[PDB]
């Protein structure tokens, strides 16, 4: 029933996933080798969505990890919830991409294909009915970029029909991880803009702000980056996964948010985030969230939307809610941010509830906005590229590897050409 | 005998038919496991004291029909008459109506047809349905088409819950109501609109809850459709058919769109200090406020009006409340029609739900007009295509499912040809 | 059957209507819960036993209809008919005027509306509010133009507190008095001044109480209201109808502000010693310290009076006495109206509040007088709009609320010449 | 309902804003923490005006606190009901302005004013309705005088509705506790009289006579004096915040006591106040209260009214009087003060009561008086102003910041015109 595909990529998305597996787990309440021990039907009444019934009353999670390094694999095998997964699924090559998008989509990715290919057509077609897929990779990273733009092709030319997001780690403008970063970030995007259903840009320099002052933590670690992805994911899937007042899928998102088919990149938010203190401070109530809910500072994508304009906005909510108080909310948000709205789309925000809040928290709130702020990021990156291009900076490396400079050409000209776009329709 | 048959299409058909049958078998006395004459109009006795509701719910999501699997009233309803899709619409009219409704309509078709097989004296079909979502716009579409062919001239209605111009869920909502809207145009016997805003400030600033939840509006709907009903499943000194509405409230079959409103809407705490009488009841009903359709009838005219009265009150008081708001100007009728109105007395009570926030009255009133301003909301609703139009914006969702650029442009001017009419 | 309409403005009125009601419902019996014919021409009788008054409580600020609501009498009022604000005028007539009130005046109306629409007999209105008070003038003056204009000829009765012409919490008294007073010229047909120090002294030297709280005072002016409506609410030989009193204590359309008397006021040891008779409570009466407006009558002259006398009293003693004080030389009156008297008698004796500083009698008197004194105060009180207008102090306050510089002129002259009619 | 928004700005602001807060909590009953221990229904009836309510039986204060330096407000946490406030309404700078106008409203206020108009603006929206602002703060000072006058400017142009109260301490006639204070209060007084509907003077000096004399303390504290200043507050408010045979509110206070939009300057009064053993030797009688409002002595403004006249008085009581008595008294003073009043405003006195009592005393009143006597000690700052200006004496500090000759001219310009009004007014 609607199953869903979890597929990830690199170091990053590999932990991302582990993260999220265990977030998933922890709501359904699934002990940490995988059998059922919930407290309510409801837990295992959507459970296949993502899990497969194993003998002996277990649960393994319908999931497919991809690395070019056995490395981060192996530390997943052997970290938290290591037991879950069945280890038959894991597949990695040898070689590693590192970081070289050429590498990880010519020359080390066209051994791997075959298996992942392999792989998620078994998952496929083992299971009832395929509603989506959902990835976990960054734009950084050689492999990363690299395989999902080739599982992406690969998909899409075999499922023309299933909707697939993408949980890609936009690269952080403060710092140039990678000196080739700007190239990865082209060609993915070059990649997910035709292959790709629909994206979300998550920056870590984002996530290092809101850990220091929104959440108010010292020593921000890699573990609650993941974390705070994870619950968004989850707040995501839980319209699915869980009968709500006012249902939602994947599918009902994607209509709502997509007003064009190559508009479709967008910014996640999560409330309430307090820190130790503050929680006993804040009434928990619908306006506590909603006062959190639109603003630069919550939102963990490296472009301010003020700048911009919002073309359309969606809130799924998690808890106890009389939500007339959640329509008229949204009304007097787009009468006081009318400035903020686009004008030629009436009505532009989209609310859903879901009545089973996460763990731990009594209820909270997600938001997914399809803005012009991106552009800015999208825009930097562009002559970014055009910095390290007309020097021909790196170009031994892709150039060795079977790309060529037409191939970068066409690139930067339909990356050009979507930046355009995008400022054309503000 | 002279039975009828409910459709719920979508989540909010799901939803409000579990409430509606709830108040119904609560009426009657009926446990939810269907034990305990009129009750044969709606609850077919099979075997041995067992009775189970003529109801259907369809859905394109197995989420809502699911959880009523999971209801109290799972043992009521005979394990087949609950219908699972696999895929919804999402919102998308042309999903609901060509992707997946396309080769799922023949199986509701079926169910209606067997429960019709066993029932002599049809009176005809409520069916229920958000013009917002996707599978109760291009579902409901179909199905209607399917019944309109298959029945010819058999009375047809339809509780739609007209979205709001701003309280509105979908972003695409304009898209599918103006498409629905067109396609069900001319079978629509006779459609009532329901805007959820008003019903929001009516529970909020009548009923004093700060806080309600579909429950409670749930509550209102299945109050209405019980006060509508209860002509046919209860006696009084001047019952109602079916037929009578589409017989009454339809000047001409283009524009057959009237509203409701209901009254008195009290807790007990103003109950107790409040007492209840036909004048005050009609007149506060006739104030536009207090409408569960977001507009001002005094912006335009009456062609018809249908109050329906259930308990105990005196048709010459009837009468004469009805005489005297037709002599205050507040409110113009339309020049043709200097008598457009329909009374309906019945002896029964209204239900009082337990944990309610309705409270429990000798008398109620459910009204039915047929007014112009409707029609304005219309043209705004056309404006607001227009806004979502030149740009093409989200064009592309609904030619994958396989539209034409053409309808979009021939619905909207069909629509538009229906505003000017007016 | 013959309904009255009472209305309360502002915290003055809030308290006023509190002490009436209370005393009212203490007259018939009824229960702080409502429960125990004439009531009926003030409490409706809703359902079974339940009784609730027909009055309104507005004013712009929460506090003191927040504190009824929460006073014993909760269970009597029901609750909507109490009106709350956000912004209260702050002494500001334009505040109450043109800021606030021009969209809560819709509130209050339909509450009057539907107030009057159960009621067949509707004698007349009575609202009770204050000059020196922002609400009490503006919010007062801008309803009582929506009555007049929704109802024409019907009777109205006024009882405004006249700030004294030297106690006057509000130090910008004069504006607001001014305004207001030029606004309810025309459509008010009947206004009482009541002056607080003049009731300050008469609690204080006749009833002999040294430190009297607002609530005394609040206790004068019910008896007073329930002495001017018990012709309404108990018979006579006598009965005088509202109608009768804008017929009778008008001259002429514009000299419409009468003040009113009470007799007696004394305490229960001083009544062991006095027993009453009709002469000595009327030429107490006619004693110009014992009225509630600080101005000497015999300064001026007397154009009407209306002695309404409650309990056993025999007309012969009535017309003797009224007789024997018309010979007196001490009071003039005015030549063309040698014949300006009317009398009231009732049956009903005055009714006694416990911890009241009145104590109970058989006999009482009120009267209401339209005595030429008035317009002294009134030249006074222009006097004082000229020692703050020819510096234009506190004018930015109401020129910030939308008011114009000419219309402090224009309502000035028009007091001048209001004055110079005399 | 009318919620008030407290800020707070300088070392005396933020003290005495703290002394004013445990008043309140004790006024209305609240503990040390925030729980709620009220003995009557009307302690929690306007709880909500400088309270909202947390989750789980709880009240945080609406306050705001701000200061460039970040000990002073350490001291607030830790002191006592330091856990009362909410932990990020704390807004603090790092540098210190240091006795400097222009440092605290050009060079170190312009980073901290975001983040202070930031949190305003969420207190004000968070909450129904906004009746206006209260600021504590001091002119003497350089973050305190700056801070305050921008956020007047900024709440000004933001939200030209709510009236604004500022209880700013004047600087003290009789020392120069600061060599440049004749510069910030100039400044200040320049930014209140266009930005701030009114201003109460209170005067360190006059609070030392009130207690060495008319209280009779041997050593007095700043404990005491923010005491006194809080009670002050409290009475004034006390007409809004319960229920009064005769109520008022800010609004009624302002248009009262406004005979002109520049003239809003106010003298503060308290009564009782007695010494220890002098408590059983006066009657508590409104009369006794009366003979002690209307003196010089009793005035926490540096100025004797009785050489000059009386604008308006408003004076508002506490406890159980029948306050017909209260107008004959007020006639009394009228009539054998009559000399000290203006003659033009006829009754121009206002009179409020509220029924409960300020906890510790059966019965109180609270004066506000608008006279002439301020104008002499604005006279006075003048010639100082001139004696420090003519010698250009500590003008490189305000000219390096980016303030000018000019701004010190139209400054002293408007100060002049702002006595001569008074003055002529006399
Ligand atoms: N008044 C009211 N409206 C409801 C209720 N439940 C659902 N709705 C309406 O339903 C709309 C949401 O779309 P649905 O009708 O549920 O559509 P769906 O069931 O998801 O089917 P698809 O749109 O095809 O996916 C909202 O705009 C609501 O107005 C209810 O209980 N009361
Ligand atoms: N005699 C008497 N007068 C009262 C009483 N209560 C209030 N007042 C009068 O009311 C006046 C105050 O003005 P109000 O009308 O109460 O002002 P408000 O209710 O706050 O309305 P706004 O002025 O618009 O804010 C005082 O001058 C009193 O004379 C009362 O109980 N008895
Ligand atoms: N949020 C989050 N981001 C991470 C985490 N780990 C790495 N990243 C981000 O991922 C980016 C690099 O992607 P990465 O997966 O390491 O590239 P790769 O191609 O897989 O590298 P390789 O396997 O070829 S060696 C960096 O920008 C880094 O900030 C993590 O645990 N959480
Ligand atoms: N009443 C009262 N006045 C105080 C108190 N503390 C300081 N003051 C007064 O405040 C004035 C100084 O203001 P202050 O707040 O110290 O300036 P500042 O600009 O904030 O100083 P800084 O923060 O840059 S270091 C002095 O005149 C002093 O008398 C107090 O606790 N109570």
């Amino acid at each position: 029933m609607r199953e869903i595909v979890h597929i990830q990529a690199g170091q990053c998305g590999n932990q991302i996933g582990a993260k999220f597996w265990e977030i998933i787990s922890d709501e359904h309440g699934i002990d940490a080798t995988g059998a059922y021990h919930g407290d309510s039907d409801l837990q295992l009444e959507r459970i296949n969505v993502y899990y497969n019934e194993a003998s002996g009353g277990k649960y393994v999670p319908r999931a497919v990890l991809v690395d070019l390094e056995p490395g981060t694999m192996d530390s997943v095998r052997s970290g938290p919830f290591g037991q879950i997964f069945r280890p038959d699924n894991f597949v990695f090559g040898q070689s590693g991409a590192g970081n070289n998008w050429a590498k990880g989509h010519y020359t080390e990715g066209a051994e791997l294909v075959d298996s992942v290919l392999d792989v998620v057509r078994k998952e496929a077609e083992s299971c009832d009915c395929l509603q989506g897929f959902q990835l976990t990779h960054s734009l950084g990273g050689g492999t990363g970029s690299g395989m999902g733009t080739l599982l992406i092709s690969k998909i899409r030319e075999e499922y023309p029909d299933r909707i697939m997001n993408t949980y890609s780690v936009v690269p952080s403008p403060k710092v140039s991880d990678t000196v080739v970063e700007p190239y990865n970030a082209t060609l993915s995007v070059h990649q997910l803009v035709e292959n790709t259903d629909e994206t979300y840009c998550i920056d870590n320099e984002a996530l290092y702000d809101i850990c220091f002052r929104t959440l108010k933590l010292t020593t921000p670690t890699y573990g609650d980056l993941n974390h705070l992805v994870s619950l968004t994911m989850s707040g995501v899937t839980t319209c699915l996964r869980f009968p709500g007042q006012l249902n939602a899928d994947l599918r009902k998102l994607a209509v709502n948010m997509v007003p064009f088919p190559r508009l479709h990149f967008f910014m996640p938010g999560f409330a309430p985030l307090t820190s130790r203190g503050s929680q006993q401070y804040r009434a928990l109530t619908v306006p506590e969230l909603t006062q959190q809910m639109f603003d630069a500072k919550n939102m963990m994508a490296a472009c301010d939307p003020r700048h911009g304009r919002y073309l359309t906005v969606a809130a799924i909510f998690r808890g106890r809610m009389s939500m007339k108080e959640v329509d008229e909310q949204m009304l007097n948000i787009q009468n006081k941010n009318s400035s903020y709205f686009v004008e030629w789309i009436p009505n532009n925000v989209k609310t859903a509830v879901c009545d089973i809040p996460p763990r731990g928290l009594k209820m909270s709130a997600t938001f997914i906005g399809n803005s012009t702020a991106i552009q800015e990021l999208f825009k930097r990156i562009s002559e970014q590229f055009t910095a390290m291009f007309r020097r021909k900076a790196f170009l031994h490396w892709y150039t060795g590897e079977g790309m060529d400079e037409m191939e970068f050409t066409e690139a930067e000209s339909n990356m050009n050409d979507l930046v355009s776009e995008y400022q054309q329709y503000q | 005998m002279r039975e009828c048959i409910s459709i719920h299409v979508g989540q909010a058909g799901v939803q409000i038919g579990n409430a509606c049958w709830e108040l119904y078998c609560l009426e009657h006395g009926i446990q939810p496991d269907g034990q305990m004459d009129s009750f044969n109009t709606f609850f077919s006795e099979t075997g041995a004291g067992k009775h189970v509701p003529r109801a259907v719910f369809v859905d394109l999501e197995p989420t809502v029909v699911d959880e009523v699997r999971t209801g109290t009233y799972r043992q009521l309803f005979h394990p087949e008459q609950l219908i699972t899709g696999k895929e919804d619409a999402a919102n998308n009219y042309a999903r609901g109506h060509y992707t997946i409704g396309k080769e799922i309509v023949d199986l509701v078709l079926d169910r209606i047809r067997k429960l019709a097989d066993q029932c002599t004296g049809l009176q005809g079909f409520l069916i229920f349905h958000s013009f917002g979502g996707g599978t109760g716009s291009g579902f409901t579409s179909l199905l209607m088409e399917r019944l309109s062919v298959d029945y010819g001239k058999k009375s047809k209605l339809e509780f739609a819950i007209y979205p709001a111009p701003q309280v509105s869920t979908a972003v695409v909502e304009p898209y599918n109501s103006i498409l629905t809207t067109h396609t069900t145009l001319e079978h629509s016997d006779c459609a009532f609109m329901v805007d959820n805003e008003a019903i929001y400030d009516i529970c909020r600033r009548n009923l004093d809850i700060e806080r309600p939840t579909y429950t409670n509006l749930n509550r209102l709907i299945g109050q209405i459709v019980s006060s509508i009903t209860a002509s046919l499943r209860f006696d009084g000194a001047l019952n109602v058919d079916l037929t009578e509405f589409q017989t009454n409230l339809v000047p001409y079959p283009r524009i057959h769109f009237p509203l409701v409103t209901y009254a008195p809407v009290i807790s007990a705490e103003k109950a107790y200090h409040e007492q209840l009488s036909v004048a005050e009841i009609t007149n506060a009903c006739f104030e536009p406020a207090n409408q569960m359709v977001k507009c001002d009838p005094r912006h335009g005219k009456y062609m018809a009006c249908c109050m329906l009265y259930r308990g105990d009150v005196v048709p010459k008081d009837v009468n004469a409340a009805i005489a005297t708001i037709k002599t205050k100007r507040t409110i113009q009728f339309v020049d043709w029609c200097p008598t457009g109105f329909k009374v309906g007395i019945n002896y029964q009570p209204p239900t009082v739900v337990p944990g309610g926030d309705l409270a429990k009255v000798q008398r109620a009133v459910c009204m039915l007009s047929n007014t112009t301003a409707i029609a304005e909301a219309w043209a705004r609703l056309d404006h607001k295509f227009d806004l979502m139009y030149a740009k093409r914006a989200f064009v592309h969702w609904y030619v994958g499912e396989g539209m034409e650029e053409g309808e979009f442009s021939e619905a909207r001017e069909d629509l538009a040809a229906l505003e000017k009419d007016y």
